[PDB]
């Protein structure tokens, strides 16, 4: 009886939801294709109706006992509804939390950094600072952009993030989770046989295990980059120490892609770029997607439907309306699949087309599932399936048969590494960042790190795990892990770790079924229907089965495994190893760019304020009396390092408002001794 | 007999409330001379080369995927609650895709999802009361267990071929 009642409830939910979520998603599409004041309010209206329905149904779902249900595809759907859609908060705390998140998003998105010679000139992150960090070679300009962002947006998000953490934990406990960090990783939890079970608190053990196995390769990549980078930024990088945070070619140091032009193995060897071939042969934006389709079809996957070809915005329409040029695949529901892109005839957007069609093939594969189960087995599978496809079509062998790469083109083992190195900077160089960012957040939500220790632990563990050091010291008025998109906007970041690991497990499995004989980095699953159909079986399951069993039937294992990643980059590893023979590999967490010239001193924030003011005072008089110079040093010009409360700290002083110009140790020491 | 008022009709009814007209000269120029028009065409107990040598027509709008339920000895939401044919059925079922006509802004078609028991062959239930999942009747859909038995088809101009309206005509030869 109670199981049948649960089934009736779900039948009602699924049949009612299917033609309601459709309207909300359709309205969203129209808005992003045609941006207007009328379309935005219609988008919200449609969304509101769907949200209200979901909340009511989620609350109803709570009064069905899971122990009374003997069906797995029923119990699972009830669990999904019971643990979402309805927070347990006072109305005042529901108005508030939604007023901090909106505030943080806005502060990030409208944040700008001004110039210390000119105030009416301010650069924004998206059209501005981002194109400086990824191009400039000027140590001083890179420092300005790096520090300015964190000292402008970072200082605004600190008090908001503190309230955010407290309220989110209370919310998470309303679902019977220990904290919000625990809530986030519930997606990896599975129920079933003792052999196929997985606990949410197991993830924090497994990602650490994989990292330890990765590190030995990262250290070789790190050492190589350091010795090559040292020739671009001399006197700023130590042969035994950490890399400066602002010299990684990025605002956050998420990827090392932009260091390639500085750290390229074989500068005399060109990379493959068929942008010119595509233009010469008269390719358009449509042909790119037709070729992407052909690839998937050759391995036994379904053709793209007519609705896709007629409704998708594959190319920017020209004019008359503003569109959002941010590539993404859409599932509108009810057999309506689309891709939204502003496609250009380039190589980089060729690989992208393959990647976004990887999504749409997956979305089709599990379309037959119950509404609530129409998702990936795991959050990391959806991007593993998409990305594994871009590896097989980046191979010269594919371009040669396509006719994009010149006939009789010669390749060798000098250029395979030139290539793998570029990939390592994206795939390996990002893993320790993702790892420690999420690890820090978990500790913050859990309550292991007191508010007063947020910034001290952030940089402490970052130097230990990643091997990157700040150019200037930061106190607790800053919030570095808030000036990044995913942290400010409440997104989980672990999905960018596990998908990298799964991606290569899938890659190797596919290249094995396809009977590849040779290096793993030069495989191609095109024309291989035996590998394609095996993949399809793994996709069609959706979320109806636990990811552990879904993976096992495809990769013949259970836990995530980095083995395949280390093997993929094995060549490179054995090459870097023979290059780093005269250099030091690894780093020591006791060197800093500002530690060479500072004064050691041997008590709350109000006492430190007075101290810094006093130092600025001594400086003003020293310079005026000794060199007859009038320089107005302020409290903000005295930086404090290595604070060990009550007992000791280090400090140094810079010229007024000038970050790069540090007063020579013997000169500031003079000012202190003088007064 | 006015086959043109069934096959060339400006509007069809919902599947939950199907209409039936009684059938003169038994012409077949609209059934077996143009078969490229129909997407589905199956006969039971009779062949296209035999029919030529009372026939009542039941017609309604149903989504593509549910067209397969319009047959003898079938089960499913439509077969069990909206439109049922007997196992011992003689006649033909014809259907065609009318996405360009029925999938508009104000065109709402309904089917029955919940009922206290299955319907008999050729039974037409057009009532509309709240369904109590625990048995009997109830009021207010806010109460757990109360559901509306009639739900719409989310037909729109751009949706999959399996969620596109089809016009079905069933010719039962008695
Ligand atoms: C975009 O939306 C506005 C507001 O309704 C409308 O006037 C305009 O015609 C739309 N653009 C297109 C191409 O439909
Ligand atoms: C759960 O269903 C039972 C049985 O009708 C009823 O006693 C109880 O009030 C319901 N609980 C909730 C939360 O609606
Ligand atoms: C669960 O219900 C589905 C139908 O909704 C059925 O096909 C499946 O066999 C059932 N499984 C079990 C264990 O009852
Ligand atoms: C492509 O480039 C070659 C250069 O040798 C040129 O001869 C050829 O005409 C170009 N193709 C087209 C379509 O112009
Ligand atoms: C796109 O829509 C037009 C409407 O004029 C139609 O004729 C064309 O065949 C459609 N495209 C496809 C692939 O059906
Ligand atoms: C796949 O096979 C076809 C022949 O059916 C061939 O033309 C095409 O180049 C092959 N693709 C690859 C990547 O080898
Ligand atoms: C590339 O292979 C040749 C053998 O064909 C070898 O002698 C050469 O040293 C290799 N290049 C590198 C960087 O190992
Ligand atoms: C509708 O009438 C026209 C004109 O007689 C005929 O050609 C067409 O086949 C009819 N439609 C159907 C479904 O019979
Ligand atoms: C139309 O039906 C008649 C009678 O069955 C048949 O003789 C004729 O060949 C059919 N026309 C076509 C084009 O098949
Ligand atoms: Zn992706």
């Amino acid at each position: 009886t109670p199981e049948d009642l649960a089934k009736i409830f779900l039948d009602n939910f699924n049949s009612e939801a299917e033609n309601l979520s459709h309207q909300s998603s359709l309205a969203s599409w129209e808005y992003n294709t045609n941006i207007s004041d009328e379309n935005i309010q219609k988008m919200d209206e449609a969304g509101a109706k769907w949200s209200d329905f979901y909340e009511t149904q989620s609350k109803h779902a709570k009064n069905f006992s899971l122990e009374e249900i003997h069906n797995d595809t029923v119990k699972l759907q009830l669990q999904i509804l019971q643990q979402s859609g309805s927070p347990v908060l006072s109305e005042d705390k529901s108005k508030r939390l939604n007023s901090i998140l909106n505030a943080m998003s806005t502060i990030y998105s409208t944040g700008k950094v001004c110039r210390p010679n000119n105030p009416q000139e301010c650069l924004l992150l998206e059209p501005g600072l981002d194109n400086i960090m990824g191009t400039s070679k000027d140590y001083n300009e890179r420092l300005w952009a790096w520090e300015g962002w964190r000292a402008e947006v970072g200082k605004q998000l600190r008090p908001l993030y503190e309230e955010y953490v407290v309220l989110k934990n209370e919310m998470a406990r309303g679902y019977h989770y220990e904290d919000y960090g625990d809530y986030w990783r519930r997606d990896y939890e599975t129920e079933g046989s003792p052999d196929l079970e997985y606990s949410r608190d197991q993830l924090t053990k497994d990602v650490e295990r994989i990292f330890a196995e990765i590190k030995p390769l990262y250290e070789q990549l790190h050492a190589y980059v350091r010795t090559k980078l040292m020739d671009t930024y001399p006197f700023h990088i130590s042969p035994t120490g950490c890399l400066p945070a602002h010299l990684l070619g990025d605002m956050w140091g998420r990827f090392w892609t932009n260091l390639y032009p500085l750290t390229v193995p074989f500068a005399q060897k060109p990379n493959i770029d068929v942008t010119d071939a595509m233009l010469n042969q008269t390719w358009d934006a449509k042909r790119i997607f037709k070729e992407a389709e052909k690839f998937f079809v050759s391995i036994g996957l379904p053709h793209m439907t007519e609705g896709f070809w007629n409704n998708s915005m594959l190319t920017d329409p020209g004019d008359g309306r503003k569109v959002v040029c941010h590539p993404t695949a859409w599932d509108l529901g009810k057999g309506d699949f689309r891709i939204k892109m502003c496609t250009k005839v380039t190589m980089e957007d060729f690989l992208t087309a393959h990647h976004e069609m990887g999504h749409i093939q997956y979305d089709m594969a599990y379309a037959s599932q119950p509404y609530l189960l129409r998702n990936g087995a795991n959050e990391g599978f959806h991007e593993a399936v998409g990305e594994v496809m871009s590896l097989s079509v980046a191979t010269p062998k594919h371009l040669k048969t396509m006719g994009l790469l010149s006939p009789d083109f010669l390749e060798d083992n000098e250029t395979e590494i030139n290539f793998l190195f570029k990939q390592a900077l994206t795939i390996v160089g990002t893993l320790p960042f993702t790892y420690m960012l999420e690890k820090w957040r978990w500790m913050v939500f859990k309550g292991e790190i007191p508010k007063e220790e947020w910034m001290t632990k952030w940089w402490e563990m970052k130097r230990k795990i990643v091997g990157v050091v700040e150019p200037v010291p930061h106190d607790e008025t800053y919030c570095d892990p808030a000036s990044l998109f995913h942290v400010a906007n409440d997104y989980s970041f672990i999905r960018y770790y596990t998908r990298t690991i799964f991606e290569f497990q899938f890659h190797e499995a596919l290249c094995r079924i396809a009977k590849h004989d040779g290096p793993l980095h030069k495989c191609d699953i095109s024309n291989s229907t035996d590998a394609g159909k095996k993949l399809h079986q793994m996709l069609s399951v959706g979320k109806s089965q636990p990811w552990t069993s879904v993976l096992k039937d495809f990769v013949d294992s259970k836990d995530m495994d980095v083995g395949p990643l280390l093997r993929y980059f094995e060549p490179l590893y054995t090459w870097l190893k023979e290059q780093n023979r005269n250099s030091f590999v690894g780093w020591n967490t006791d060197w800093s760019p500002y530690a060479d010239q500072s004064i050691k001193v041997r008590w709350n924030n109000n006492e430190m304020y007075l101290f810094r003011s006093s130092v600025a005072y001594a400086m003003r008089e020293y310079f005026l009396k000794t060199k007859n110079q009038t320089i107005l040093f302020g409290e903000e010009d005295v930086w404090v390092s290595n604070l060990k409360p009550r007992i000791s700290f280090n400090f140094y002083v810079t010229s007024p408002r000038n970050l790069s110009d540090i007063i020579p140790r013997p000169e500031v020491e003079g000012a202190i001794r003088m007064s | 007999c006015p086959f043109g008022q069934v096959f060339n009709a400006s509007k069809f009814p919902s599947v939950y409330a199907w209409e039936r007209l009684r059938i003169c000269v038994a012409d077949y120029s609209v059934l077996y001379n143009s078969s490229s028009s129909f997407s589905t065409f199956k006969c039971y107990g009779v062949s296209p080369t035999k029919l030529n040598d009372s026939v009542y027509a039941d017609y309604f709008v149903v989504k593509g995927d549910d067209v397969r339920q319009i047959a003898p000895a079938q089960t499913g939401v439509i077969a069990d609650y909206n439109y049922k044919l007997p196992d011992d059925f003689t006649g033909c079922v014809l259907a065609w895709n009318t996405n360009s006509v029925d999938s508009k802004q104000g065109n709402n078609f309904y089917y029955r999802l919940f009922r206290h028991g299955k319907i008999k062959p050729y039974e037409r239930d057009i009532s509309n009361v709240l369904y109590n999942s625990a048995g009997g009747t109830c009021s207010s859909t806010s109460q757990l267990g109360c559901y509306e038995p009639l739900k719409s088809y989310g037909f729109t101009p751009t949706v999959g071929v399996g969620y596109q309206p089809y016009r079905v005509v069933v010719l039962s030869f008695e």
